[PDB]
């Protein structure tokens, strides 16, 4: 299945307080009204540029993700887990089950079978959104926990995501997965692109509304004026420039080319 | 500035809002040019028409009334006046009013004057015969109004010859 | 160019797009070709209305007919005078009408401190700046010259009286009622009731200087003009004020437009009722229009913000902060980077000062017209 | 911790989010900071000039 | 090596455009004073007797 986000996946681009100020940013966002995959209960997905990731339940079936390029040994990967105790970030070279999970006695963790060369450790209904990105050897994670009044369908509304973590790993990432708690006794995946947004800041400094400035002509006008209200009229907003294809290189014939057939083809 | 190239655009991005200011400055100028024309010509409520007769006391306005045998409907003297006067990011916008519309405003101003004197400029147009309006105007310069009625033909001939001299002078 | 036509968000969400002087077959429903380009998202109708949003070449758009629509604007109604060689029309009644006219007289007096804007209290930048001569004494001279003429502008519109005239305590002006334009003591600054509706409707080297006349003083000046005219007619603008009863003054003014005096004296109560009822509508139409005053405020603020927002551009340097070029560069290498900032900031300050001269020359002509209207419409009959 | 400036420091009554260091104004000038050691917000104004 | 020359080209071409726009601003204020005189003439010489 596929579903439509409405206005989802907005995060605070950085620290620095701020109040009522339709501030304009260029960054990697999840475009408004996007085509987000639907999963029920899972497979190896791509990463390619950040990830939005929501999930819905009252129990806890979603028990973290696993990241990396190969999801095995011979190259390094991240592993973020949560048993019924608390979060366990970890960075080793692993050997991951091609279908890794954890049970629910309540004995579990058929996730990997190897934990070599660890270079970083750490130990310690509902809608739970996350934004994962990876820039300059830092793996940033934003998150938000909103309460739905449904059980497991993607709702509508606005809710900005606050930064959680920062890990100076250096790891390369090209793929990721999910982890689920089996039965023994719903989640989405968006992708992020470089967009330009207009964020409205409250007087306490929270983002209450936003405008995606590449959705439609009205939004591009709102972005050009730096406002949320637009009075009847007409404004210059951009430019239209036809595009040229292929490069035709013209030239002259070849009369006096080269008679090499004399020095490299002599009889004596 | 740049023009196609991309090494230029990122370098020019370092100068701030210098180009936004210039486009605002040029757009204000272009919006002012339409208000100039609206303020000169759209000085009339209704589009007035002259009656099909031309009994104006011997006065002859044919060289300045509109020409019905034309797409533009200009007058003879407006036709004489109109025969005497893509790049690297440059554009020319068209005016909001066509000059057909401008000629249509001017002919209505003319028919208001020839038919109602000065009453249409202060309210509703009140018709008055043209010789009597000419006699009101002779009073306004301090001449007694029988000087007009006893010299009507001579005064109308002098007007007609002076109007004829303008095309030759043009 | 590409332009966006919106009938306002506070009304609808539909939109139309103009591709300027592009043939409408090579753009990438309603596609409509204009002498001004290709219009997408508006339907073409055959009616003709008053112009709403100007597209060009005689075409306007509106949010009327549901969607955006287009058409060829309307010059106006159509009136047909029944002219003949022996027919006349004569009026049998009249209406007393009163209209408003709004004019800007001043703008805000600002001062800049060149050195504190370009360098911001750092001796390294300040010594390099000395090599540019006297540009920053010229900029200050220009801004001072335009801040003095803003007070000269107000003085010549409002100080058109020698005495401060007061109106009598018992106010019987023949049935005419001036209570919504005469000063009100229980109000702020002793303003009139309509002067209040008008006052309710509309960091680093940068300062704003106050005007020489307060708002209280200017309201005093207008109440002296208004008490002079209610009470003496046009005599106080030519000499000493000579009182005359108000209806006899009204009769003189009727003579001045070519009506006889018995027409005022026999229609006094009707003319006074029409005047009172027409002053009552100004108050509604305003209480429920001052765009020419709002625009000069907006332009000045938009320019002052652009001036400050330029203090955060590199102009081709490693940063925008002098405490960052003076911290990761040795003095021989920081000169080259400080000069790139100095040149840019000087350019931006001088652009600000040119556009203010050009905007002040326009405010000056408006105040010169306001001073002529105060002489010719308030102290006389034109 | 990196922010270099001049001015008067004053006790604030704004509330950052617990990862934000300093606050900025419209037209982009630093006008609040958070003290790293005690973690309290302080406003910063331009030295009394004119 | 090229960024150095491209910045000189940019500086010259931006100076030219500023000269152009400033003169258009000065020349439009002269056209406006003329259209204002025309409006007064149309009011006072065509819609009345002066
Ligand atoms: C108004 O004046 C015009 C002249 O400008 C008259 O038209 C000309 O009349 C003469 C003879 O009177 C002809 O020889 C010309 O060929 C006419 N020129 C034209 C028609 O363009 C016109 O007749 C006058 N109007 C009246 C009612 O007499
Ligand atoms: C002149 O016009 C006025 C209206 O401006 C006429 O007075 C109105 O008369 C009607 C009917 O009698 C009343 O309902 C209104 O209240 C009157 N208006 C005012 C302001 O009093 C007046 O009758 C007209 N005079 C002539 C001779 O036609
Ligand atoms: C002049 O007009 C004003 C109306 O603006 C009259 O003042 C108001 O009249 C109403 C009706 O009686 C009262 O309810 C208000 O309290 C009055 N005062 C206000 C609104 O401030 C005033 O009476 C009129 N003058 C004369 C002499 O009739
Ligand atoms: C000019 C010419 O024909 N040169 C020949 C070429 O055609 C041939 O393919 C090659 C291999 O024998 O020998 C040489
Ligand atoms: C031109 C227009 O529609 N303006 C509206 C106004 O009528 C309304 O009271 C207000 C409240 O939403 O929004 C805006
Ligand atoms: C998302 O993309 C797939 C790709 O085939 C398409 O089938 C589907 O209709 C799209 N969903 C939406 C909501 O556009
Ligand atoms: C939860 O999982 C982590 C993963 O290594 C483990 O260290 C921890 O001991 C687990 N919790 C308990 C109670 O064993
Ligand atoms: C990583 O583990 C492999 C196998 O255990 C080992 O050969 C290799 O030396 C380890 N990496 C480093 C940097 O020691
Ligand atoms: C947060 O914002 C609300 C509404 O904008 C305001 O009432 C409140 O005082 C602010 N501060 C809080 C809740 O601490
Ligand atoms: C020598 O001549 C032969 C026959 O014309 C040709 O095949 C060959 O390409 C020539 N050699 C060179 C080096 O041109
Ligand atoms: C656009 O191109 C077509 C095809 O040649 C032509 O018929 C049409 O007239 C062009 N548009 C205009 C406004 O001339
Ligand atoms: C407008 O009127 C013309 C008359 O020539 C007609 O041909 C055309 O179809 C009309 N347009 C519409 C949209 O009805």
């Amino acid at each position: 299945a596929y579903t439509n986000s409405f206005t989802r996946g907005v995060y605070y681009p950085d620290k620095v307080f701020r109040s009522s100020v339709l501030h304009s940013t260029q960054d990697l966002f999840l475009p408004f009204f996007s085509n987000v995959t639907w999963f029920h209960a899972n497979p190896v997905l791509p990463f390619n540029d950040g990830v939005y990731f929501a999930s819905t339940e009252k129990s806890n079936i979603i028990r973290g993700w696993i990241f990396g390029t190969t999801l095995d040994s011979k190259t390094q990967s991240l592993l973020i887990v949560n048993n019924a105790t608390n979060v366990v970030i970890k960075v080793c070279e692993f050997q991951f089950c091609n279908d890794p999970f954890l049970g629910v006695m309540e004995s579990e963790f058929r996730v990997y079978s190897s934990a070599n060369n660890c270079t970083f450790e750490y130990v310690s209904k509902n809608l739970r959104e996350f934004v994962f990105k990876n820039i300059d050897g830092y793996f940033k994670i934003y998150s938000k926990h909103t309460p739905i009044n449904l059980v497991r369908d993607l709702p509508q509304g606005f809710s900005a995501l606050e930064p959680l973590v920062d890990l100076p790993i250096g790891i390369n990432i090209t793929r990721f997965q999910t982890l689920l708690a089996l039965h023994r006794s719903a989640y989405y995946v968006g992708y992020l692109q470089p967009r330009t947004f207009l964020l409205k800041y409250n007087e306490n400094g929270t983002i209450t509304d936003a405008v995606d400035c590449a959705l439609d002509p009205l939004s591009e006008t709102k972005c050009t004026l730096k406002s949320f209200t637009v009075e009847k009229g007409i404004y210059q907003t951009s430019n239209f420039r036809v595009q040229p294809t292929e490069s035709i290189v013209r030239f002259p014939n070849i009369t006096n080319l080269c008679p090499f057939g004399e020095v490299f083809n002599a009889t004596r | 500035i740049c023009g196609d190239s991309t090494e230029c655009s990122n370098l020019l991005l370092q100068y701030g809002s210098f180009c936004t200011q210039l486009n605002r400055a040029l757009t204000g100028i272009a919006v002012e040019q339409d208000k100039n024309t609206q303020e000169v010509f759209a000085q009339v409520k209704q589009i007035y028409k002259t009656p099909p007769i031309k009994d104006f006391g011997g006065f002859n306005f044919s060289q300045i009334l509109p020409d019905p045998s034309k797409p533009s409907k200009r007058s003879f003297i407006e036709d004489l006046l109109f025969n005497k006067v893509k790049f690297n990011g440059l554009t020319v916008l068209p005016p909001l009013l066509t000059d057909e519309m401008i000629a249509q405003y001017t002919s209505a101003l003319l028919a208001g004057t020839i038919t109602s004197g000065w009453t249409f400029g202060a309210g509703a147009a009140l018709q008055i015969p043209f010789a009597m309006q000419m006699a009101y105007r002779f009073n306004g310069i301090g001449v007694t109004q029988n000087v007009l009625y006893e010299n009507q033909k001579l005064i109308a001939n002098q007007f007609n010859s002076a109007i004829g001299k303008i095309q030759d002078s043009l | 160019g590409v332009s966006v036509i919106t009938p306002g968000t506070n009304t609808s969400n539909q939109v139309a797009v103009l591709y300027q002087d592009v043939n409408c077959t090579e753009v990438p429903s309603n596609v409509f070709q204009t002498r001004a380009g290709c219009l997408i998202g508006a339907e073409h109708v055959n009616n003709s209305y008053e112009c709403d949003i100007p597209i060009g070449a005689g075409i306007c758009a509106s949010y009327q007919t549901q969607s955006i629509i287009a058409y060829t604007m309307s010059l106006g109604a159509e009136n047909s005078v029944a002219y003949s060689n022996n027919s006349i029309a004569i009026p049998t009644n009249f209406t007393i009408s009163v209209t408003t006219e709004i004019l800007p007289v001043s703008m805000t007096k600002t001062s800049v401190d060149c050195t504190m804007y370009i360098c911001g209290d750092s001796t390294e930048c300040s010594n390099l700046l000395l090599q540019y001569g006297s540009f920053c004494t010229q900029l200050n001279r220009a801004l001072t010259g335009i801040a003095v003429e803003q007070d000269k502008n107000t003085q010549e519109v409002f100080a058109q009286v020698k005495q401060i005239y007061k109106t009598p305590p018992i106010k019987d002006f023949g049935g005419f009622n001036f209570s919504q334009i005469l000063p009100d003591p229980s109000k702020p600054s002793k303003r009139s009731f309509i002067e209040d509706l008008l006052f309710n409707k509309v960091f680093n080297g940068l300062t704003v200087l106050p005007p020489l006349l307060t708002d209280e003083m200017i309201a005093q000046y207008t109440s002296a003009l208004l008490a002079g005219t209610i009470t003496s007619g046009w005599t106080f603008g030519a000499g000493a004020a000579l009182q005359i009863p108000f209806a006899m003054q009204m009769a003189y003014r009727f003579n001045g437009i070519g009506v006889t005096q018995n027409v005022l004296y026999e229609n006094q109560k009707l003319i006074a009722n029409q005047f009172n009822s027409a002053i009552g509508k100004i108050q509604d139409s305003l209480s429920s229009a001052l765009g020419k005053l709002q625009d000069v405020v907006n332009q000045n603020a938009q320019a002052l913000n652009t001036l400050v927002k330029q203090l955060s551009s590199n102009f081709g340097a490693i940063s925008s902060v002098l405490n960052d070029i003076l911290s990761r560069l040795d003095p021989p290498e920081a000169e080259v980077q400080i000069d790139r900032l100095i040149t840019g900031r000087l350019q931006s300050l001088q652009t600000y000062v040119t556009q203010q001269l050009i905007r002040a020359a326009e405010i000056r002509a408006s105040a010169n017209l306001a001073a002529t209207k105060m002489s010719e419409c308030v102290l006389g009959q034109s | 911790n990196g922010l270099t400036g001049t001015g008067v420091l004053t006790e604030s009554n704004k509330k950052f989010l617990p990862f934000q260091q300093f606050g900025r104004d419209i037209a982009d000038t630093t006008d609040a900071v958070r003290d790293p050691q005690t973690l309290e917000i302080l406003d910063i104004t331009p030295c009394s000039f004119g």
